[PDB]
C-alpha cells in the first residue's frame, strides 16, 4: 500500500501543499512559520464576518501539513527490509528523501511553544490549544526524522538535542508547577515527550558513548529528564518510559558524567518515598557497572579513578540509604528493590578507603527548595 | 510498411516549447567532454542556426523489459512499449542517466540528467512508456510516434523546465511528451558510401592536395580563410571537415547527388560559407545561414537540374563512393562550382567561380573514428582555453 | 552564583510580572554551555 500511495502522491505534486510543491515553494520550515503568523493574525485567522463556525486557518494549514509528513514516514521502508537491501525499498526511502530535506524538519522540531502563564490573580491563562501550534505537529516530524533518516550520527544526534529537544524538556520542566501541570498544554507536551522524544532517545542509545565534549549537554540533558521524572501530573506508562529512557541513556554515558546527576541524586534517595525507586535502579545500574572505576586505584585503563568528591558524595550516599531503610517500615518491593542498590554501592566504595574529614561547602540543598525544586 | 524503432539505431529526442507563444522545436544533447550536464539545441532553426546533431545522436543499447533488468541487477530486438532502454550518446560513449545531483533551479525535488561511464545502477536505465493511448504498453514502437521516459532511479520522468529563461532538461514528475527520430540505423549502411555526419577529407587535383585553414598561426581570425595544400596536412585534423545534412530526421542516411548540406571545419568549429564578393570565408555558427553555407554535390560539370526531389525516409540509397567517386562542389544559391586560383607549403587559394578550371573533381577521403574524436576534442578544449584566458586578462 | 544573583532579578521580575515562566530560570548547572558562556567569559576574563 505504502508504495501505491508513494508514487500516486509523486505523480500528483499538487497534494503536498503549496510549499511542498517545488515550484516557487517557500519549504515546510517557511510555510509553518507563514502558518505561526497567521494563527497570531486575528483578521487572515478567523472568517472575519463553535470550532464549526470558527475554523484556525494556521491550525489548519499545520495540521495538514503534520499529517502529509506523517503519512509519508508511515509509507517510508521498513529498516529490516532496507538492511536485506530491497532496490524498491531504497529507492522508495531516497525519493521521501528528496521530497523533504533535513534542515525543514530540524527547523519545524526547534520551533517553539506558547507557554501558558498564570494571571495577576494567579489563575493561569491557556492560549486556545486548538489553535496555534501544538506537540503533536512535532510528533509526526520527528516520526519521519526516526524512519526516513534515522539517527545514526552522534553529532546529528547532539546537534538535534541543541535545537529542539532540550528546549522542550525544559520547557516541560518548568511547566511542573501545580497550578501549571494542570494545564493542557502541559498534558499534551508530555504526551509528546513520552510518545516520541524519550522512545527515539533510548533507541539511540549507543550513540551516547561519545559525549566527552558536550558534558553540559549531557549533563543539562540528565538534569531536566530527572525533574520530568519526579514530576506529578504524569500517568503510569509515561513514568515507565520515562525511567526506561533514563536508564537506558545512563547505561552508556560515561561514568564521569554521571557524577552531576548523582550530585542531584544523594540528597533526594533518602526519603524513600514512591518517587525514589527509579534513582535506586539508575544507582543500582551505575554502581554495578562501574565498581572498578571506584574500586581499583586504577579503575578503568581509558576512564581513569575518581575525584574523591564522587567518593565523598557517594559515601555520604550510601549513609542516608542505610539510615533511611533502617527507620522506615518494612515494605516488601522497597526493601527487596533497595537492598541490591545498598549492596551494590557498599560494594563499590573501597573497604580500604578513608572517608576524608574534611566535609564539602556551597551545598546546593539550600539553594534547591521543596518550591519549585529551585 | 512501417518503421519500427530496435537497437543500434541512432536516435534524437525532440521536444516542443511554446516560448513567447511560437512552436520551438528542440532537441536533447550533451557535450560529453568536460560538462556531463545536458542541455537542448534548438532545431527548429535550422535555417538559421545549424543544430549540432553531433552530439545530439543518441543509440540504443538495449531494450529489456523492467522484469529482466531486474533480474540482471539481482545477478535487433524490437522496442515493445514497457520496457527500459538504454541510451548511450554516439560521441561521447556515455549513457544518459539521472545524476541525483540537482541546481536547485526553482525545483527542489528535480533531478539533473546528465551522462555516465558505468551502465551499472539503475540510473541509466529509462522505462519508455506511451503519451497517448493510441499505443497501450506492449506494442511495437513506430519510429514516428510520442514517446515519455520515467527515470529508474528517481521515478521521474525527462521534463523541459521553463521556470528559467534557459530551458532546462530536468528529471521531475511533471511529464513531457518525446519524439524519437531516426538519425540513421548502422546495420544496414553500405560501406564506403558516405553517409550524413561522417568526417571527411576533400582530397582535390592529382596533387592530393586538401581543402585546409591556414595553419596554426595563433589568430583565429586568421584561421578563417581556406586554400588547398598538400603534403603532410592530410594527416592533420586542420583539414577534417563534417558534412550536415539540412535535414534533421535521417540525417545519417546515404548522401545523393545533389543534396544541400553545410560543411563544418571540426577543428576550427567553423562553417564553409560563400561571401557576395565570390571568396569563401568560415563564419560561426550564429551567422551561418543556409543560403550562405549551403553546399551540393554533383556528378559532372554538366549544369542539367534534378529539380526538387522528394526527400527519402530511410537509409537511402548509396551513391557517392569513397574514392572512386568524382564530385564538384556547387553553391546552392550561387551556383557557382568550387575551384582552385593557382596562384603560387603549396598554398593555392580556393575560390568561387561561375565556370572554374576543368580539373575542378575531389575525392572523398573518410576520417577514422579515433582522428575525428579527437579533433572534436581539441576543438571543445580550444574553446574552453581560450575563455578562461580572456577571462584571466579581463 | 551570578546566575543565581540574575536569576534572583528575574524572579523578583517574575512576581512583579504576575506570571510569565521564564525558561532559563532552571539552575545554572542545568542551563546550556552556550547560555553558561555569558557568565564563563566574565569569570574566565576576571580570574585570568
Amino acid at each position: 500500500n505504502a508504495n501505491v500511495v508513494v508514487r500516486l502522491l509523486i505523480r500528483r505534486p499538487e497534494c503536498f501543499g503549496p510549499a511542498l510543491r517545488g515550484e516557487g515553494g517557500n519549504g515546510l520550515l517557511a510555510a509553518m512559520e507563514e502558518a505561526i503568523k497567521i494563527a497570531e493574525d486575528p483578521s487572515r485567522d478567523g472568517p472575519s464576518p463553535e470550532e464549526d463556525d470558527t475554523i484556525h486557518m494556521g491550525n489548519a494549514i499545520m495540521t495538514f501539513y503534520s499529517a502529509l509528513i506523517d503519512l509519508l514516514g508511515r509509507c517510508a521502508p521498513e529498516m529490516h527490509l532496507i538492511h536485506a537491501g530491497k532496490g524498491e525499498a531504497i529507492r522508495i526511502r531516497s525519493i521521501l528523501r528528496s521530497l523533504i530535506p533535513l534542515g525543514d524538519l530540524v527547523g519545524v522540531i526547534s520551533i517553539a511553544f506558547q507557554m501558558p502563564t498564570i494571571a495577576k490573580d494567579g489563575n493561569v491563562v491557556e492560549p486556545d490549544m486548538s489553535a496555534g501550534f501544538c506537540p503533536d505537529h512535532k510528533a509526526a516530524m520527528v516520526l519521519f526524522l526516526d524512519r526516513v533518516y534515522g539517527i545514526e550520527v552522534q553529532d546529528f544526534l547532539l546537534h538535534l538535542l541543541e535545537v529542539g529537544f532540550l528546549p522542550d524538556l525544559r520547557a516541560a520542566a518548568s511547566l511542573d508547577t501545580a497550578a501549571l501541570s494542570a494545564t493542557d498544554m502541559a498534558l499534551a507536551l508530555n504526551r509528546y515527550l513520552c510518545t516520541a522524544v524519550l522512545p527515539l532517545l533510548t533507541r539511540c542509545a549507543p550513540l551516547f558513548a561519545g559525549t566527552e565534549h558536550h558534558a553540559s549537554l549531557i549533563d543539562s540533558l540528565l538534569h531536566t529528564v530527572y525533574r520530568l521524572s519526579k514530576g506529578c501530573s504524569l500517568t503510569k506508562a509515561q513514568r515507565d518510559s520515562i525511567e526506561v529512557c533514563l536508564l537506558s541513556i545512563c547505561g552508556q554515558l560515561r561514568p564521569s558524567m554521571m557524577q552531576h546527576l548523582l550530585r542531584r541524586l544523594v540528597f533526594d534517595v533518602p526519603l524513600l518515598n514512591e518517587h525514589a525507586k527509579m534513582p535506586l535502579k539508575l544507582l543500582t545500574n551505575h554502581y554495578e557497572r562501574c565498581w572498578k572505576y571506584y574500586c581499583l586505584p586504577g579503575g578503568w585503563g581509558n576512564f581513569g579513578a575518581a575525584s574523591e568528591e564522587e567518593l565523598h558524595l557517594s559515601r555520604k550516599l550510601f549513609w542516608g540509604i542505610f539510615d533511611a531503610l533502617s527507620q522506615k517500615k518494612y515494605e516488601q518491593e522497597l526493601f527487596k528493590l533497595a537492598l541490591p542498590c545498598l549492596s551494590a554501592v557498599a560494594g563499590a566504595l573501597p573497604p580500604d578507603y578513608m572517608e576524608s574529614n574534611y566535609v564539602s561547602m556551597m551545598e546546593k540543598q539550600s539553594s534547591m527548595d521543596s518550591e519549585g525544586n529551585f | 510498411e512501417i518503421q519500427f524503432l530496435r537497437t543500434d539505431d541512432e536516435v534524437v529526442l525532440q521536444c516542443t516549447a511554446t516560448i513567447h507563444k511560437e512552436q520551438q522545436k528542440l532537441c536533447l544533447a550533451a557535450e560529453g567532454f568536460g560538462n556531463r550536464l545536458c542541455f537542448l539545441e534548438s532545431t527548429s532553426n535550422s535555417k538559421n542556426v545549424p543544430p549540432d546533431l553531433s552530439i545530439c545522436t543518441f543509440v540504443l543499447e538495449q531494450s529489456l523489459s523492467v522484469r529482466a533488468l531486474q533480474e540482471m541487477l539481482a545477478n535487433h530486438r524490437t522496442l515493445l512499449y514497457g520496457h527500459a532502454i538504454l541510451l548511450r550518446h554516439s560521441y561521447s560513449g556515455m549513457y544518459l542517466c539521472c545524476l541525483s545531483t540537482s541546481r536547485s533551479s526553482t525545483d527542489k525535488l528535480a533531478f539533473d540528467v546528465g551522462l555516465q561511464e558505468d551502465t551499472t545502477g539503475e540510473a541509466c536505465w529509462w522505462t519508455i512508456h506511451p503519451a497517448s493511448k493510441q499505443r497501450s504498453e506492449g506494442e511495437k514502437v513506430r519510429v514516428g510516434d510520442d514517446l515519455i521516459l520515467v527515470s529508474v532511479s528517481s521515478e521521474r520522468y525527462l521534463h523541459l523546465s521553463y521556470g528559467n529563461g534557459s530551458l532546462h532538461v530536468d528529471a521531475a514528475f511533471q511529464q513531457t511528451l518525446w519524439s524519437v527520430a531516426p538519425i540513421s540505423s548502422g546495420s544496414e549502411a553500405a560501406q564506403g558510401y558516405l553517409i550524413g555526419g561522417d568526417v571527411l577529407r576533400l582530397l582535390h587535383g592529382h596533387m592530393d592536395e586538401c581543402l585546409t585553414v591556414p595553419s596554426g598561426e595563433h589568430g583565429e581570425e586568421q584561421r578563417r580563410t581556406v586554400h588547398y595544400e598538400g603534403g603532410a596536412v592530410s594527416v592533420h585534423a586542420r583539414s577534417l571537415w563534417r558534412l550536415e545534412t539540412l535535414r534533421v530526421a535521417w540525417s545519417g542516411s546515404h548522401i545523393r547527388w545533389g543534396q544541400p548540406f553545410r560543411l563544418r571545419h571540426v577543428t576550427t568549429g567553423k562553417y564553409l560559407s560563400l561571401m557576395e564578393d565570390k571568396n569563401l570565408l568560415l563564419m560561426d555558427k550564429e551567422k551561418a545561414d543556409v543560403k550562405s553555407t549551403a553546399f551540393t554535390f554533383r556528378s559532372s560539370k554538366e549544369k542539367l537540374d534534378v529539380g526538387v526531389r522528394k526527400e527519402v525516409d530511410g537509409m537511402g540509397t548509396s551513391e557517392i563512393k569513397y574514392g572512386d567517386s568524382v564530385c564538384y562542389i556547387q553553391h546552392v544559391d550561387t551556383g557557382l562550382w568550387l575551384t582552385y586560383q593557382s596562384v603560387d607549403s603549396i598554398q593555392r587559394k580556393a575560390i568561387m567561380h561561375h565556370e572554374g578550371h576543368m580539373d575542378d573533381g575531389i575525392s572523398l577521403s573518410r576520417s577514422q573514428h579515433e582522428e575525428s574524436r579527437t579533433a572534436r576534442v581539441i576543438q571543445s578544449t580550444v574553446f574552453l582555453f581560450n575563455r578562461f584566458i580572456r577571462g584571466l586578462d579581463a | 552564583n551570578y546566575h543565581n544573583i540574575w536569576a534572583k532579578k528575574k524572579k523578583m521580575e517574575l512576581e512583579s510580572k504576575g506570571g510569565g515562566n521564564h525558561p532559563l530560570l532552571v539552575p545554572y548547572d542545568t542551563l546550556t554551555a552556550k547560555e553558561k558562556a555569558k557568565d564563563r567569559e566574565k569569570a574566565q576574563d576576571i580570574l585570568k
